[PDB]
């Protein structure tokens, strides 16, 4: 009583989920220091 | 009188397939799950997999690939248990088990509470 | 044993070059 | 995971209290709050007394209590009798390949 383990299990019934389904939510957090960028997309570096 | 009944015992030799039933009584057959536990000789109790009376969706233990297919009958409230390519250790007492909550929408309570039981049904394979 | 830090401990706050500016 | 660890056999006396240990993995007992115990009267069916570690079905005598810490689950029988002599199996949900694990079992012999 008044002493509960603070964790619970979701479950995700196989097909009973309309808003009750596993949604593997990957989140990208884009961190820039105005430093050397390092992860940037496929641009062709033309001459200067 | 909510009670679960399988068939009698079976006597198999290796490589066959076996048919185990389990009828239900005293409740709404489409609400709870049907869990299945055996007892290998000398080692403890062992769950296969389950089937939903609402839709028939199946699943089972990885160690039991292709050697098990669980079927059911809503009209007679009977659920059926299959085990092919039988081996010597398949000698076990096979139980049918009912989940301790009704299938509920948007649910939280987990559906592996094993609370309602069959008499038991021993398999003999040699 | 305690000592005075008179003015030390100053580091470039970031990695941005600047010139002739009081930032 | 693998089968849980239970004592082979524990003896005692009527009215005295005996406790049964159940060790597993952090993925068997320590990650979850889902420990349930069972008993075997010889030649009979299982019977559930323990589930939700310390919670109970209706009709189980207040003599049986369950407890939880670390990798150890435990069942305590207060006020023992020859009425209590049976086999005892702890059960838990696992966060791995399987879903349910059982202990090796414990025979409680009343002397």
């Amino acid at each position: 009583f008044n002493c509960y383990f603070p964790l619970q299990s979701y479950g995700f019934q196989p097909t009973n989920g309309v808003g009750y389904q596993p949604y593997r939510v990957v989140v990208l957090s884009f961190e820039l220091l105005h430093a050397p960028a390092t992860v940037c997309g496929p641009k062709k570096s033309t001459n200067l | 009188q909510v009670q679960l009944v399988q068939s009698g015992a079976e006597v198999k030799k290796p490589g066959a397939s076996v048919k185990v039933s389990c009828k239900a009584s005293g409740y709404t057959f489409t609400s709870y799950y049907m869990h299945w536990v055996r007892q290998a000789p000398g080692q403890g109790l062992e769950w296969m997999g389950i089937i939903n009376p609402s839709g028939g969706s199946t699943s089972y233990a990885q160690k039991l690939q292709g050697r098990v297919t669980m079927t059911r009958d809503t009209s007679t409230s009977t659920v059926y248990m299959e085990l092919s390519s039988l081996r010597s250790e398949d000698t076990a007492v096979y139980y049918c088990a009912r989940a301790n909550h009704e299938t509920t929408m948007d649910t939280y309570y987990y559906y592996y509470y094993m609370d309602v039981w069959g008499k038991g049904t021993t398999v003999t394979v040699s | 044993a305690y000592t005075n830090s008179f003015t030390r401990g100053v580091y470039y706050p970031d990695k941005v070059f600047r010139s002739s500016v009081l930032h | 995971q693998s089968a849980l660890t239970q004592p082979a056999s524990v003896s005692g006396s009527p009215g005295q209290s005996i406790t049964i240990s159940c060790t597993g993995t952090s993925s068997d007992v320590g990650g979850y709050k889902y420990v349930s115990w069972y008993q075997r009267h010889p030649g009979k069916a299982p019977k559930l007394m323990i589930y939700d570690v310390s919670n109970r079905p209706s009709g189980v005598s207040n003599r049986f209590s369950g407890s939880k810490s670390g990798n150890t689950a435990s069942l305590t029988i207060s006020g023992l009798q020859a009425e209590d002599e049976a086999d005892y199996y702890c059960s838990s949900y696992t966060s791995s390949s399987t879903s349910v694990v059982f202990g090796g079992g414990t025979q409680l012999t009343v002397l």
